[PDB]
């Protein structure tokens, strides 16, 4: 088996900005390697064979170089929907194999999430549980803070949190944190907060509301 | 046009067995190579082997000549991979995906893929989801909650197709009981949530559950 | 029945007829290629001429686009496109 | 451009027009010019479906040609000659 | 039915020229050799050459080369023998004559003859004939006298060509005056001497001679 | 050139006989020798070709051997239409030459010519010319011998005989004389004659007639 390696194995630039990654064979190729595109839930995407053929249909911003056992694909200018992960492949001998990934993150201007926060349903309190859910909506960079209090009684270890992949047209962030209380434990507390702590923000904000009031 | 469309996945025991499909379409299926690929959850991509569709003659990487097996229906367009003895490593997505037309010289890339199909080696049973409205209180934000199902994937979508810009439906967390949960979220002008319904469309295949929950703002009994 | 004098020194005559050819003799240089067809049907001159000092040889040619499979062994099977020489018009010239 | 399945179909062991030289196939009519000096026989001819097979006549018949012959400074006259056929080929390996 | 019809002969003068004509039918006359032999009067045979009728290339034994043309007009499948510089001992019967179709292998025999045409080299002039009658249960004789003709032949046929039983047309014979003569009679039962008429047929082309003479009692 | 030589140069047989004919050739000629048949006043017709090879409608009593210079014809039984001239011919190498030809006549019974004499015209006396006929009809053998008396004076020098070839279907001979004199001599004299010697004749035979009557 040929060995792949890639670096580097992530990567961050701004629109515009040429981006190259580089692949290196344990061994010798010569030009029989290619360049794959994966966005999240999608099957790979060939973009490039043979080193430098475009593949019909991807734009010409993509293009590589190299041969024998070193190999670069080139981004001339990084727009937001290339976004991915790329993958090269050799088919100089079976087994194909491939290069471990690179993540390409697109940077981008600092801005704040918009915060909301979700009372549990009443179908939901029936079955015997409450959750509360905080939505950070359209932020950058990823690193947030969220922080649950009860009655003003700092909350840990009832929560989780789900941030979204990088948005493909505004390269944004999403994140929602649940907390998880017993219908017991909801009604013996009024007020539910999260207080989100971001570089967009100067001060954290808080959003909270009170058990039965709109 | 040209797919391939695969079907199988699923939950399968530690030790067990099951065979998976990929049926092909828009093009000839004899005249190009199938290979089988799989990536596991987060992970790279691993090449599994590929099949002579004309011949039959399969062909396999080393480590999976013991446990894995290809096969054809030509009739049917169909190409199978057949995995026992599985164990948690095999959890992955599986895809096929077929070789491509040639102009100049031969160059063994992958053309079209198949959409995949999640195999996970557990015998945690099959479990359908809660879905709860997460109702609105200018830009207003609403969602549905998904909780508590096994295993991966769900689907949702708003209104059907209709709606899809604004659209967050958040990765899947896994609670403590093992079970899954996510939100799926929208965010819509403040002044549409009388007029305009928002219906949220929830399928778990693995269970059979195909959920609509309508969500709409929450009349309360009192005002802060 | 008999073929008439007239009818098979017409039919014989130099012209272009249906010739299978050797897709590796055309291209000697695809020696990793299995082919399927291995050989393909073109128009190349054949028959005879009036007499033995002149041979049939091509005096325009053309090219033909066919697909061909090729399978490199344990590698990969496809098909493409191959061009391969034709011959449209021959001639009885002296060798 | 002509499709795979058509051009594997044409390509095909099977008896084909093929323009055979007379004195190869009657090597003791040593002192003769034929004309025409070649006739169109069905022989078999074409592919086969891997390089150990060839393609070989199974089942033969004869056609009669009028062939004329010529002994220079002697004579000319035509009369009749018979030459084998392929009727059915098969793909046999070598 | 193949046939070959031969013309152009008769008179000719010493040191002069003449052309023969061989007319095939009945078959394809492209595909088959032409020959030409000659039997001068009372003698042997004598092969002339041949020509090769696809083609157009001759072949000359090599005695005639000098003298001898063949030629062709395949449209008219026609074969031609021109002569020139004739001497007296080129007085004879030119045939024409095809090769066989072949069964095997090739055998250069003669398959299908013309009927022949004489050539007479002579400077003498021709002579047309006087048709005199040799007029006659028994049977009777009867006949007509073909007398002072040159040069050969004269043809001689009894109730055009319907009677031909008991004919004798004899060998001309060659008279001190240098001029032919001959007779043909033919025996009938004298019965029929009142019923029937006899006309005997006489023809001479070299000086377009036709006559038709009643022999009666 | 080849020369072929053929004997012998004539013969008579019997209807029924085995008859013999061979054919020598200056040098090998292999097997390429053919034989041909020519009867009086006709093209030759091929028998033979390629030494032994028979023509079809060629009676199968016909046939032929030999090799290198010597070659025979044998005809197993002649027939009396079997009269003709016979002519071997080499193919070996041009030109092509034949042989000088052997003549075949068939014996027969002695069978005595009928006689007829004719006077001349009155047509041909008009023109000045007295021609006397003489027909000795359908006779064996062919030897004949015939004299012209005039007012019973032997004739000589002033006439001419034919004889036609063998007939075909009964081998007979026919003969005819003519005695040529002018119209003046022959208006000078009363009895013509010609008197016949055969060898089926036991006494001469004479047929006559009377001037102007």
């Amino acid at each position: 088996d040929i060995q792949m390696t890639q670096s580097p194995s992530s990567l961050s630039a701004s629109v515009g900005d040429r981006v190259t990654i580089t692949c290196s064979a344990s061994q010798d190729i010569s030009n029989y390697l290619n360049w794959y595109q994966q966005k999240p839930g999608k099957a790979p995407k060939v973009l490039i064979y043979f080193t430098d053929d475009l593949h019909s249909g991807v734009p010409s911003r993509f293009s590589g170089s190299g041969s024998g056992t070193d190999f670069t694909l080139t981004i001339s200018s990084l727009q937001p929907e290339d976004f991915a992960t790329y993958y090269c492949q050799q088919y100089s001998t079976v087994p194909w194999t491939f290069g471990q990934g690179t993540k390409v993150e697109i940077k981008r201007t600092v801005a704040a999430p918009s915060v909301f926060i979700f009372p549990p349903s009443d179908e939901q309190l029936k079955s015997g549980t409450a959750s509360v859910v905080c939505l950070l909506n359209n932020f950058y960079p990823r690193e947030a803070k969220v922080q649950w209090k009860v009655d003003n009684a700092l909350q840990s270890g009832n929560s989780q949190e789900s941030v979204t992949e990088q948005d493909s047209k505004d390269s944004t962030y999403s994140l929602s944190s649940t907390l998880t209380l017993s219908k017991a434990d909801y009604e013996k507390h009024k007020v539910y907060a999260c207080e989100v702590t971001h570089q967009g923000l100067s001060s954290p904000v808080t959003k909270s509301f009170n058990r039965g009031e709109c | 046009e040209v797919q391939l469309v695969e079907s199988g996945g699923g939950l399968v025991q530690p030790g067990g067995s099951l065979r998976l499909s990929c049926a092909a379409s828009g093009y000839d299926f004899d005249n190009y190579g199938m290979n089988w690929v799989r990536q596991a959850p987060g992970k790279g991509l691993e090449w599994v082997g590929w099949i002579n569709t004309y011949t039959g003659e399969p062909t396999y990487a080393a480590d999976f000549k013991r446990r894995f097996t290809f096969s054809l229906d030509t009739s049917k367009s169909t190409a199978y991979l057949q995995m026992n003895s599985l164990r948690a490593e095999d959890t992955a997505v599986y895809y096929c995906a077929k070789y491509p037309h040639y102009y100049g010289s031969s160059h063994w890339y992958f053309d079209v893929w198949g959409q995949g199909t999640l195999v996970t080696v557990s015998s945690a049973s099959t479990k359908g989801p809660s879905v709860f409205p997460l109702a609105p209180s200018g830009t207003a934000a609403l969602g549905c909650l998904v909780k508590d199902y096994f295993p991966e994937p769900v689907t949702v979508s708003w209104n059907s197709g209709a709606l899809t810009s604004g659209v967050h439906t958040f990765p899947a967390v896994l609670q403590s009981s093992g079970l899954y949960s996510l939100s799926s979220v929208v965010t819509v002008p403040s002044s549409s949530l009388g007029t305009q319904t928002y219906i949220c469309n929830v399928n778990h295949k693995p269970s059979n559950t195909k959920v609509d929950k309508k969500v709409e703002p929450k009349s309360c009994d009192k005002t802060h | 029945e008999v073929v008439k004098f007239m009818d098979v020194y017409q039919r014989s005559y130099c012209h272009p007829i249906e010739t299978l050819v050797d897709i590796f003799q055309e291209y000697p240089d695809e020696i990793e290629y299995i082919f399927k067809p291995s050989c393909v049907p073109l128009m190349r001159c054949g028959g005879c001429c009036n007499d033995e000092g002149l041979e049939c040889v091509p005096t325009e040619e053309s090219n033909i686009t066919m697909q061909i499979m090729r399978i490199k062994p344990h590698q990969g099977q496809h098909i493409g496109e191959m061009s391969f020489l034709q011959h449209n018009k021959c001639e009885c010239r002296p060798k």
